[PDB]
């Protein structure tokens, strides 16, 4: 498999140990850009600008 | 003769002729780790690095 890489801004999830267990690419989605603005992989119910 | 000089944070690799004095911890000390230098106490380290 062969893939190209971009410039993006990614959201990193380090555990307890140091690894990365999860990630988040803002410019994927609207969710994934309002998880990036409040930088938590948890976002509440309502309105983000 | 033009000296170019990157200066990253973590690798070093090149660090000028300096005594390499004994390790002293639990005691405030101002160390000087490949530039990384502060004033602090040594402790032992769990992390999994
Ligand atoms: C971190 O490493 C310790 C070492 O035993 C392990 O018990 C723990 O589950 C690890 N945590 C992770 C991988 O999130």
């Amino acid at each position: 498999y062969v893939g190209y890489l971009q410039p993006r801004t990614f959201l990193l999830k380090y555990n307890e140990n140091g690894t990365i267990t999860d990630a988040v690419d803002c410019a994927l989605d609207p969710l994934s850009e309002t998880k990036c603005t409040l930088k938590s992989f948890t976002v509440e119910k309502g309105i983000y600008q | 003769v033009v000296l170019s000089f990157e200066l990253l944070h973590a690798p070093a690799t090149v660090c000028g002729p300096k005594k390499s004095t004994n390790l002293v911890k639990n005691k405030c000390v101002n160390f000087n780790f490949n530039g990384l230098t502060g004033t602090g106490v040594l402790t032992e380290s769990n992390k999994k690095f």
